[PDB]
């Protein structure tokens, strides 16, 4: 039985978001790609450097916002600027969010030597698509 | 820390090759040409072999940058086949989808 | 604790100008978009999810900043930075008559911290031989000298340069090849009289 | 009602250098999703028509890249999981475009490029004969 | 030939965006672009704006502290073309050897303790030191008073000290030029020590060394502050410095005249005529007055005088002169003109005068010279109050929507002014929407605003359609009293507040709700 | 009824027709002049009010590319013609 990126059925008491409720074979059929960039085109180079930077942001954003992160990030790369879209729960005071926003924008910009955009959308809780 | 001691040795091997990449190229040019006298070529073989062992392009090994699996690594993404599926099945790689035809 | 303010969609005017809300490319903000849009595969008996808290509406590259109303306003302001194409060069035939040399160059744009693409240094120079001043003997020598770069059907000569790192160096090298080939086709050297009857093109 | 009066301040210095003439400009956008390219074509055509460029749009044939990887982490080589990368093409040709008009059109096009696509520009610059060729030198 | 090649157009690489930026204007309902567009993060009051923005500003400083603390973690570069504005910086001296070249690095890196210690070692070494380097060392020490500048992490009285290193090194100088005296005088005047600066100028005259433009700028301020003589004696000294300035052929700058007008503000009566003479001199010299120059002129003529005939003449002539002009920054106090200009219009109560001031602000990039956040709030505070009664309510509401909350958050007193305009305009139908907007604008629990709204709604009888709307607003107001944030210290229900709410729930077909209000009077006495 | 710009002025300073012919910009920069530049610019600069305003500031600072994109921007190869490479 296939087990790649799936949540198993357990009665009807475990909530599942839209991203986790679809099997990996539904990619490009029901859900899009969490990250979009030129590296994986047909005749374009510089694909490995984009991948490793993508993984670091998955680990940095998750640790920068402990517990308050809703689901996976969305990474958009236009020109030389990097846009990060996140869904964050209403956990920290708004003072701390702006502190982390300023801390993240400056630190990543001086590490990858490229401008970074960090846009946040706040939700009361995790959005539930099935079960519950 | 690199993920394994094997990965650490590869970094030193790549660094050593880069330093002696130009010197080896100049010496190897003499060997690979038959118009120079054979006496000079024999001296060239002694000098090129006197260089440190780690400064060899062939000894460079391509591993995965995440788990350092010596084989089963795609060259384009520099990732092992297990790690590549882990990122691709979650939709974290652009333009990568399950093949259906 | 802190509460959630109502979205600005309620305060949005009926006839307000949209492009002022989105001047540049920005991600889809559910509070900033008055349009009620639902996407995602629905439940067996249900409706697709709403626009708030939906990642599917966030992955898509929106075109809210390129509305047709904004496009006309954006383009009209840019009309100052333009100069008209000459009217006499209407037919493509006259373009060849007045300009016999065309040069092909390429620029590449990709998402990343770097722009250096090694494939952008290529320069392609194409010249129609019928517009030059080659003689009967000089033209035959030029074809035999340039090799396969000349097409016998379209009578076009193509020169490709890749050794120079930059496009300007290749462009200066490409034109250098064209002029040195013309000045050499007119030099009837002494050994040229040693022609073989099997080497004659006619 | 209250608006910033005359908030426009660009300068266009007309020099004495003759402008560069391009015989034909080709733009080839490549991406993974057709919908983005369909909308991007509409944006480019609408802007091009307003500037008066008389462009033509054609769709080059697509190509599909496939590769196969093992399924499990140990043995079981009779079961494979395949993957596919789809790159969709769209070409927009520009004819009889001046150098000054080419610069603004490209930068306006490039700045609004979606994050999931890229493009290549092939400019066919035209010019007269070189000085040595034009000036009679044997 | 029948073909003419048109001439190319050359433009800067950033002017293309500015052409598009002209088409797009400010958005009425949009929060400031600096803050996030998310409603949970959108500021709700002017108090939040300072807290939110400074928190983000501290984030940049916090991150840059990490970058500079560990330079080795950011040396990797993958930026093409190279961006020198993202590479980590260095503050420690890159050269640890004792040499003149390494000494210059410490001076340029805003290091005071390292420079003075290394300079002493250089002197003990016997190696010669350039006079310009010595003057450069003095300038760094004089400006900060032999102290360190303000760093991320390691008013009354004369800040200048007699036992200071600046005087010690100045005496030790073998050769002293005009610049050495000029920079010493400016520091003394800056640090509220003009007695020493004037004495040094006398020695400077004995040295037959001409003073630069900036020296006379400090001397004029120094002379007035040293003694407390009358205006006539001060003015004679002021004219004396100008005559000496002509002898040395020194042309005063814009700031030379601005500081004179600011100091003349103390003489609110005797300095009116001399102020005009200096202003006419500026036009003759050729130095165009900036916004700050007119800022001191209007305030000097504007006092607590009922006639204000002279002030009216001052402002009217200026506004015609400044009409249709775009101003570039030319004075550190240019940002205080717009706030000061609105103060004059507040007393004169001239709406037409305010529009000329506001129209000037919206021309070109002149809006960037409004001032700080509190200056911007104060500038719009007086301006919006004038928009209430001086104009029809129909246009007043349009200005209310555009300016608030996009530009500034209204004050409690400003809300009272809006209510007065509605009452005068015989329009009470917008009261429920005003209260709803009041809660959004940080005025949820303002006792002053609550009383005014309740009194106006229940002042007179209304048709049942309008009465229900007032009752719905009153019910929300009643809920606010129940959930006051001051209940931790002391919850207070005003006597008037209870009365009007009880009366309000009578004529809206809410007789049942009125019964519950009867028992509140006895409970609250 | 009298304009404030018309009347008696101070005649001590003669009206200067022209400024300095050759400014000394290529010399040791005085500290106070640099401080004046910081003060004048800091008051002038304001937090970004629109997306376009953020783009132009980055473009001048070098954060963003100079559109239209040329792949050889910032790399002139020591300003050498093709002869040094051929
Ligand atoms: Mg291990
Ligand atoms: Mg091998």
């Amino acid at each position: 039985k296939n087990r790649a990126a799936r949540v198993r059925v357990s009665k009807g008491d475990k909530p599942v978001t839209y991203e986790e409720a679809h099997a990996p074979h539904y990619i490009a059929h029901r859900k899009g790609w969490l990250s979009l960039h030129t590296g994986n085109l047909d005749g374009e180079d510089h694909a490995a450097e984009r991948t490793v930077e993508d993984v670091f942001l998955r680990k940095f954003m998750l640790g920068t916002f402990p517990g308050c992160l809703a689901d996976q990030l969305v990474l958009k790369r236009r020109a030389n600027q990097l846009e990060i879209c996140a869904l964050v729960l209403r956990q920290l005071p708004p003072h701390k969010f702006y502190f982390l926003v300023g801390y993240s924008e400056t630190l990543l910009s001086h590490f990858y030597k490229c401008p970074v955009h960090l846009h946040l959308q706040t939700v009361p809780s995790k959005v539930v698509y099935k079960y519950i | 820390y690199y993920v394994d001691w094997k990965m650490l040795r590869d970094v030193k091997r790549r660094k050593m090759a880069y330093e002696y990449a130009d010197e080896r190229l100049r010496i190897n040019s003499l060997r690979k040409n038959t118009i120079l006298p054979k006496d000079l070529q024999e001296v060239a073989d002694e000098e090129i072999a006197s260089l440190p062992r780690d400064s060899c392009p062939v000894r460079i090994r391509n591993r995965c940058v995440m788990t350092s699996r010596p084989r089963g690594v795609k060259r384009r993404w520099r990732l092992s086949r297990i790690v590549f599926r882990h990122l691709a099945d979650h939709g974290q790689l652009s333009g990568v989808q399950r093949a259906m035809w | 604790r802190r509460k959630a303010l109502p979205p600005r969609t309620e305060k949005m005017a009926v006839d307000q100008d949209w492009p002022s809300v989105y001047p540049v490319a920005a991600p889809f903000k559910p509070s900033a978009v008055p349009l009620p849009v639902r996407m995602g595969y629905p439940v067996k008996r249900g409706v697709p999810m709403a626009k708030e808290g939906n990642l599917e509406l966030l992955k898509i590259p929106n075109f809210l900043h390129l509305t047709p109303v904004a496009i006309k306003r954006h383009c009209e302001a840019l009309k100052d930075f333009c100069t008209e194409w000459p009217a006499a060069l209407d037919s493509d035939e006259k373009c060849e008559k007045h300009f016999p040399i065309e040069i092909d160059t390429a620029d590449y744009v990709s998402a990343g911290p770097s722009i250096r693409n090694p494939k952008a240094r290529v320069v392609t120079l194409r010249v129609k031989l019928s517009s030059l001043n080659l003689d009967d003997h000089a033209k035959k020598k030029l074809i035999k000298l340039v090799g396969d770069r000349y097409c016998k059907s379209t009578d076009v000569l193509t020169i490709k340069t890749d050794r120079c790192p930059l496009k300007r160096q290749n462009y200066d090298y490409a034109v250098y090849l064209l002029t040195v080939l013309y000045h050499e086709s007119w030099k009837t050297e002494e050994w040229e009289k040693k022609k073989t009857e099997a080497d004659m093109e006619e | 009602v209250d608006v910033p009066k005359d908030m426009t301040k660009p300068e266009i210095t007309i020099s004495d250098e003759p402008d560069t003439l391009y015989k034909r400009l080709s733009v080839l956008v490549k991406g993974h999703d057709k919908a983005v390219l369909d909308s991007y074509e509409y944006f480019a055509v609408l802007a091009a028509k307003e500037l008066g460029i008389s462009i033509k749009v054609h769709e080059p044939p697509r190509k599909i890249e496939r590769f196969t990887l093992l399924k499990s982490v140990h043995i079981f080589k009779k079961h494979r999981v395949q993957y596919e990368m789809r790159t969709l093409y769209r070409c927009l040709e520009l004819e009889h475009l001046t150098g000054s008009t080419a610069d603004v059109y490209l930068e306006y096009i490039q700045r609004n490029l979606p994050e999931g696509v890229a493009m290549e520009v092939t400019k066919t610059k035209l010019e007269q004969l070189p000085e040595h060729i034009r000036k009679p030198i044997w | 030939e029948e073909v003419v090649i048109p001439k190319k157009k050359t433009w800067d690489k950033v002017a293309i965006l500015q052409a598009l930026a002209s088409t797009v204007h400010r958005d009425s309902t949009a929060a400031p672009y600096v803050f996030q567009d998310d409603p949970y993060l959108i500021p709700t009051s002017s108090v939040e704006s300072h807290s939110f923005l400074l928190a983000k500003k501290s984030g940049e400083n916090a991150a840059k502290f990490i970058i500079n603390s560990y330079p080795k973690y950011f040396q990797k570069d993958i930026a093409e073309p190279h961006i020198p504005c993202l590479m980590p910086e260095y503050f420690e001296p890159q050269i640890e050897d004792v040499s003149e070249a390494a000494l210059q690095e410490r001076i340029k890196l805003r290091k005071v303790k390292a420079s003075v210690d290394m300079f002493d070692q250089l002197l003990q070494a016997g190696t010669t030191v350039s006079l310009e380097t010595t003057n450069s060392l003095l300038d760094l020490l004089c400006y900060y008073g032999n102290q360190e500048p303000s760093a991320n992490y390691n008013h009354l009285g004369v800040t200048w000290r007699t036992k200071n290193n600046a005087e010690r090194i100045f005496a030790l100088m073998p050769e002293k030029n005009a610049h050495s005296y000029c920079t010493m005088i400016r520091g003394m005047v800056k640090h509220q020590a003009p007695t020493q600066a004037l004495n040094l100028y006398t020695v400077l005259l004995n040295n037959r060394l001409r003073a630069d433009v900036y020296t006379f700028n400090s001397l004029i301020e120094a002379t007035a502050l040293v003694v407390n003589e009358k205006f006539e004696e001060k003015w004679n000294n002021i004219l004396d410095l100008l005559k000496q300035m002509v002898t040395q052929n020194v042309k005063p700058n814009l700031q030379t005249f601005n500081t004179i007008l600011k100091c003349l503000r103390r003489f609110y009566a005797f300095g009116k005529l001399p102020a005009l003479q200096t202003l006419r001199e500026m036009k003759a010299i050729g130095i165009e007055p900036s916004l700050a120059t007119y800022h001191y002129v209007i305030q000097l003529f504007y006092q607590h005088e009922s006639p204000s005939k002279g002030s009216s003449l001052i402002i009217y002539d200026i506004m015609n002169e400044v009409m249709g002009k775009r101003f570039s920054p030319r004075d550190p106090d240019d940002d205080m003109f717009f706030q000061s200009a609105m103060r004059v219009c507040s007393s004169l109560r001239d709406l037409e005068l305010a529009y000329q001031v506001h129209g000037l602000l919206n021309t070109g990039d002149n809006w960037k010279l409004i001032g700080s956040d509190h200056r911007r709030n104060f500038y719009y505070s007086k301006f919006f109050n004038l928009l209430c009664f001086m104009e029809q309510i129909d246009v007043t509401l349009k200005w209310y929507k555009d300016l608030i909350p996009s530009v500034f958050f209204p004050h409690s007193q400003t809300m009272i002014d809006l209510l007065q305009a509605l009452d005068v305009a015989n329009r009470l139908d917008m009261v429920p929407q005003i209260w709803k907007d009041s809660k959004e604008y940080g005025h949820t629990f303002r006792n002053e605003l609550k009383e005014e709204i309740l009194m106006l709604m229940a002042r007179d009888q209304h048709p049942p359609e309008l009465q229900v709307a007032f009752a719905d607003c009153a019910a929300d107001i009643k809920s606010t009293y129940e959930s006051q944030d001051a209940r931790q210290t002391a919850p207070e229900w005003p006597a008037s507040s209870l009365n009007y709410v009880a009366v309000l729930f009578l004529r809206a077909g809410r007789t049942q709700e009125a019964w519950k209000m009867l028992g509140l009077f006895r409970k609250h006495n | 009824r009298k304009n404030i710009f018309k009347g008696r002025r101070l005649n001590i300073f003669e009206p200067q027709a022209v400024t300095e012919e050759a400014p000394e910009t290529e010399a040791v920069p005085s500290l106070w002049d640099i401080e004046f530049a910081k003060q004048l610019a800091a008051v002038t600069e304001r937090p970004f009010q629109n997306g376009f305003e953020e783009m132009i500031q980055w473009t001048k600072e070098g954060k963003l590319w100079e559109f239209p994109i040329n792949n050889e921007a910032g790399f002139d190869d020591d300003g050498s013609e093709f002869h040094e490479h051929i």
